[PDB]
């Protein structure tokens, strides 16, 4: 559990934005 | 210019003809390029000198 | 004392310093001296213990070199840190513009490691930088000057941290290695671990920590109690190091096949990579520091250790929880406890090689990283230690550097000490350092500490204050970026004579004690109770039996600057400062004065200019004249020691420096020799021991105004002369090239019936404006003009030529007598920038005779425009006849503070005016006491005091009392400060007496024709045409936009609008009102906002087609 936290949100985001610019 | 080079291309194109694709590809590359003369990366990878 | 052309200027010494007077400047210099690292400074270090100290160099080399491909099969090597030898007075640069500096040699050595081999070869290396006796290096006669940016020590630092959530303490601490990542545990929430390194969500750390192999037991085992952590071993859910590790890993990446790597390599590198991973020895040393550490280890390296780690991890968690100290197993305890930025001992600062070194090192480096590079390419065999050199692109930075080095700042040459204030100047900010768009005034922020640090007071000014300063006054600083004040470290009522250097921190443990104290005659300070800073630097009472040490001195978080004007504890510290910065400001005029008082800083003080020609050896004198002057080094030995005049600044000022005595006489090393720029009787000529007096008068000395006398002038007292440099450069280019002839097309005669053969007049000659000037020409062009001249011309025969006629010519507020003659030609080989084959520079004097409105003044900030000028009968006068120096209105002090300004001038017309006890019988009591010897004043002579220490008011006042009343053993003076002089005009009495004095003070670069300035119209943006601000343009002031709004509160419109089209940028109006104007007539009416028109276009431009209608 010695995970802090929001890796995802953010890297859920930037991921699936990250995709959106994969839209290009 | 750019357009230029492309309307007089892909364009004096046309008049030739073959897969399109092609002309899609500019085209559209157009398009762009022309939206690009609207703004830049505003859609996708600004140009940059 | 110990001053070999000592005067005195007796002062009010109450106490006693065995310390003396450091020498400053020192600093950095010895650092490049150190960074050289000369047998000096080997041998400077190399004193007072030091074991293997090296000169910033080495190390360079080694921390690099020796060298080797990848192929491990070359291998090169270095050696021969050193340099050859300038050639040139400097002063020849100086005339001969370019830069100082001196050759380098050195003796790398390659080695082949199959057969392996031997390449040395005392390259040399860069003719170099060479500093000054100024210790300094004016690049090509052209010198700015550098200060080390504060900061705070580097390193895992420490903190609570709470969380209004809960409130609970997530202490902390951050990892910050030098080039080395990051990575930092942090107080967690809920349990536990602030794991994540630089930047990396979280985890378990033991998952690092037994990742390096570390059984769940042997921590808890170490490590349970250690609860918190226990949990850690609980939600650490996933094991196995690698199983982690490799899983980590992918948090690093993230996603990667977890080859062995994965399983260690770069982890280890990543921060067991001296390699790469590098913090910083100090720290590293520091680290140790830290925490009683190994600590018995002069030690050095980047090397990391999760020893060391886990270590002050377990310190986070027994200090979270609370906890004071603890030992580590061996490493000897430390308390526990956060950390700060804001105290100095966080806090370290920079200093050149240090820099430089950096620079450099990553010259080298450059450089460097290629012959790697190259050595491989660079085919074994032959390819000797040369082969493959290439210092350039370094001095092409570290030169350059300079070039960029900001902080390198042009050395002010207005003042001396201005100079110097420069000097020991120092902040902490720029080039990677801060950018004050991103700081909390905390920055600025006050504290204690602080004391025997820097200057209390100044600092920058705008929003620059708390941003920028120097240091106190004495506490040399750490061979590594940390004061060393040493102390009255007391002992038993009998202080132990003795500096102790501190960084403050240490010593934070200790007692602070008193200067300004009395003593039984023993360290006994008489009194069994006394004050004292505390752990919050608490200045805390407490019973005198009981501290370490005691002080050094008074007065010494001071500055220099500071270190000026008494009667502060009457004073505005803001007025202060003020002052202070203000200090500076003065302008060497020319007669050369000094205050009769002042306290001994002064000279002694000014001594530290170091500049005056100045003893060499007990020689006797040899021949003299004003250029230098031969020296009877009584060893027979003589050295026609020189001495420089009429040379500008970086401000347009001459290069005096007046003698002192007798080319027979007969004196000593280090003694003086002679003046000459702010250079009073081998001193700071800074002012004018000046009467005037305290009237508010008619409305002149009101708001700041301020009334002003006039025989002054005939007294000529202000005056000195300024000056520019005058260029002008002969080009080359397309239709040809810039001429400079003499030649000239219609051109009146006597305009050229001056200049020389071929242009420009000869030096020393008078002018104004206007003034034409060089003897330029260039060609014209070539296209056509109209019949209509030309015809024109047959008209009138006069054959128009066809070259651009060019040259310069003298602008405004200017004239003089010719200087310069910088003509330097390319062509003339004289190097020079492109298509350019020659170029003059040049100078002329102007006696600036001061203007009345303007501003000066002296200490107590209490600075002071210039108002009226004067003339003398017309004014309040002796009834001795004697008029005043001016007079001065009254109402700001009281809402200021800096009354000394009566006192000390009181004292002035005293001292100016000299006494004598007469305690006869018996004792002026408050006189019972004190520099006693004083007894009187001899009408007028040299006087000091202490800083934080001088007489007294009543004695003072008493002073008063007492006289060397005049000639007619008289006083007009009062025993009381007021008398009653009456008008140089109307004359009669006045109401009441009269208050009065004197006092120095000093003149401005600051006025007029610094800012004298408007502008008629001239260039205008070939762009957005506006008013071409520049040199020979007057800028024409720009506008502001409430302002504007203004109008609006009016609304001139038109006006404004107007404006905007207008003297803004109405082509036509301009053009054509222009005309109108002209032919002057009923205005074209204001038109439209034409361009606006544009707009439209603009917009159609994008489909937008509309319309108003």
């Amino acid at each position: 559990f010695v995970w802090d936290e929001d890796e995802s949100e953010a890297l859920r985001q930037a991921r699936k934005d990250a995709e959106l610019t994969a839209s290009a | 210019r750019r357009v230029i080079n492309r309307n007089n291309r892909l364009k004096r194109l046309i008049d030739l003809g073959a897969p399109e694709i092609i002309v899609n590809n500019e085209k559209r590359m157009l398009q762009e390029s022309v939206d690009a003369l609207f703004d830049n990366g505003r859609r996708g990878r600004p140009v940059t000198g | 004392n110990s001053v070999p052309g000592a005067p005195n200027r007796v002062s009010f010494a109450k106490l006693r310093e065995p310390l003396e007077v450091p020498g400053l400047l020192d600093v950095q210099t010895d650092s490049f001296e150190w960074l050289i690292g000369s047998p000096r400074w080997r041998e400077s270090a190399a004193e007072r213990g030091d074991v293997n100290p090296v000169g910033g160099l080495e190390e360079v080399l080694y921390e690099l070199s020796p060298i080797e491909d990848f192929s491990g099969s070359m291998s090169l090597s270095f050696s021969d840190p050193r340099f050859d030898d300038v050639k040139a007075p400097v002063d020849e640069c100086k005339d001969k513009d370019m830069t100082y500096a001196a050759p380098l040699f050195v003796t790398a050595e390659f080695i082949n490691n199959n057969t392996g081999e031997i390449k040395s070869q005392t390259v040399f290396m860069g003719d170099f930088p060479m500093m000054t006796e100024k210790g300094t290096f004016i690049i090509n006669g052209t010198e700015r000057v550098v200060v080390s940016q504060l900061v705070r020590s580097p390193g895992v630092y420490f903190d609570e941290t709470i969380d209004k959530s809960t409130d609970k303490t997530l202490h902390s601490v951050k990892v910050i290695p030098s080039r080395g990542a990051w990575l930092e545990f942090d107080v967690d929430k809920r349990d536990t671990v602030g794991v994540r390194i630089d930047r990396k969500r979280r985890q378990p750390v033991t998952v690092l920590l037994k990742a390096l192999g570390w059984t769940s037991e042997q921590i808890v085992e170490r490590f349970g109690f250690s609860e918190i952590m226990r949990s850690t071993l609980e939600k650490d859910n996933t094991v196995g190091t690698d199983e982690a590790l490799l899983d980590i890993y992918r948090k690093l990446r993230p996603g990667e096949p977890p080859t062995k790597e994965s399983a260690q390599t770069l982890l280890e590198n990543l921060f067991f990579k001296e390699k790469r991973y590098d913090l910083a020895r100090v720290g590293r040393y520091k680290v140790n520091k830290k925490l009683g550490l190994h600590v018995g280890e002069p030690i050095t390296s980047s090397t990391l250790t999760e020893e060391d780690v886990v270590a002050t991890i377990e310190y986070l968690v027994r200090l979270h929880e609370g906890q004071t100290t603890m030992t580590v197993p061996g490493g000897v305890e430390v308390p526990v406890e956060t950390d700060d930025i804001d105290h100095f001992g966080n806090r370290r600062l920079r200093t050149v090689g240090e820099l430089i070194q950096n620079q450099i090192r990553v010259g080298m480096s450059r450089m460097e990283r290629v012959v790697r590079e190259r050595m491989t390419t660079q085919d074994v065999e032959a390819i000797t230690p040369q082969t493959l050199i290439n210092i350039r692109p370094v001095v092409a930075a570290i030169k350059e550097f300079f070039g960029t080095s900001q902080l390198s700042q042009f050395m002010d040459q207005n003042n001396p000490l201005s100079g110097l204030t420069h000097k020991r100047r120092l902040s902490a900010l720029g080039p990677g350092g801060l950018s004050r768009e991103r700081a909390g005034l905390e920055v600025r922020d006050v504290h204690p500490s602080h004391y025997g640090r820097m200057c209390p007071i100044e600092t920058p000014e705008g929003p620059n204050i708390g941003l920028i300063g120097s240091l106190s006054v004495y506490a040399r600083v750490n061979p590594f970026g940390f004061i060393e004040t040493p102390y009255r470290k007391v002992v038993d009522g009998v202080v132990s004579d003795e500096i102790v250097y501190l960084t403050a921190d240490e010593e934070d443990r200790h007692v602070v004690a008193q200067a300004n104290s009395p003593i039984d005659a023993d360290g006994r300070f008489v009194e069994p109770r006394v004050l004292v800073r505390r752990k919050a630097g608490e200045v805390e009472y407490v019973p005198s039996s009981e501290v370490d040490y005691m002080d050094v001195s008074p007065r010494q978080m001071v500055s220099v600057a500071t270190a000026m004007i008494p009667f502060l504890e009457h004073d505005d510290a803001n007025r202060a400062l003020m002052g202070a910065n203000m200090q500076r400001q003065a302008v060497p005029l020319v007669r050369s004065e000094a205050p009769l008082v002042g306290t001994g800083m002064e000279l002694r003080a000014a001594i530290d200019a170091g500049d005056v020609v100045v003893a060499e050896e007990s020689g006797v004198i040899e021949e003299v004249s004003a250029d230098y002057i031969t020296v009877m080094h009584d060893n027979g030995t003589r050295r026609t020691y020189r001495m420089r005049k009429f040379a500008r600044s970086n401000h347009g000022t001459c290069a005096n420096q007046c003698p002192i005595v007798d080319a027979g006489d007969r004196v000593e090393a280090g003694q003086v020799i002679a003046d000459g720029p702010c250079t009073d009787d081998g001193e700071m000529a800074l002012g004018k021991n000046l009467l005037v007096a305290i009237m508010p008068w008619e409305g002149h000395n009101y708001e700041d105004a301020i009334i002003l006398s006039n025989r002054l002038v005939e007294e000529d007292v202000l005056t000195s002369i300024h000056i520019e440099e005058h260029e002008i450069d002969a080009r080359d280019t397309k239709l040809g090239a810039e001429e400079i002839t003499r030649d000239i097309p219609n051109i009146s005669d006597e305009v050229l019936a001056d200049l020389d053969e071929r242009g420009i007049v000869r030096i020393g000659a008078e002018v104004r404006d206007g003034d034409i000037l060089v003897g330029k020409v260039t060609p014209k062009g070539e296209t056509e003009l109209t019949p209509e001249e030309r015809l024109l011309r047959a008209i009138f025969g006069e054959k128009a030529r066809e070259v651009r006629d060019t040259s310069l010519k003298v602008p405004h507020g200017e004239s003089g007598k010719v200087i310069g003659i910088r003509v330097f030609s390319r062509e003339d080989e004289d190097e020079l920038p492109a298509g350019v084959n020659e170029l003059v520079r040049v100078y002329v004097a102007q006696k600036r005779k001061i203007s009345d409105g303007d501003k000066l003044a002296g200490r107590h900030g209490n600075k002071g425009v210039i108002g009226k000028i004067l003339p003398v009968e017309d004014m309040p006068f002796l009834a001795d006849g004697t008029p005043v120096d001016i007079i001065l209105n009254t109402h700001g002090v009281p809402r200021r503070m800096n009354i000394g300004q009566i006192l000390e001038t009181h004292l002035g017309w005293c001292a100016h005016s000299g006494w004598k006890v007469d305690a006869a019988k018996g004792v002026p009591d408050w006189a019972a006491r004190l520099p006693d010897e004083l007894l009187e004043a001899q009408p007028n002579a040299i006087v000091s005091t202490p800083v934080f220490d001088g007489a007294q008011e009543a004695e003072l006042q008493g002073l008063l009392s007492c006289t060397l009343p005049n000639r007619d053993g008289d006083v007009l003076v009062d025993a009381d400060g007021k008398a009653m002089l009456f008008d140089g005009r109307s004359g009669e009495p006045f109401p009441y007496p009269v208050t009065v004095g004197y006092m120095y003070i000093m003149k401005l670069h600051h006025l007029v024709d610094d800012k004298i300035h408007a502008r008629s119209t001239g260039p205008y943006s070939m762009i957005t045409q506006q008013p071409l601000g520049g040199k020979a343009q007057f800028g024409g002031q720009r506008f502001g936009e409430m302002e504007c709004w203004a109008m609006q509160a009016y609304g001139a419109a038109y006006t404004l609008q107007e404006l905007l089209t207008i003297k803004s940028d109405d082509t036509v109006g301009r053009v054509k009102v222009y005309e109108a104007i002209v032919k002057g007539e009923n205005i074209p009416e204001p038109g439209i906002p034409e361009s606006f028109k544009v707009l439209l276009k603009e917009l159609q431009s994008l489909c937008l087609n509309v319309e108003v209608l």
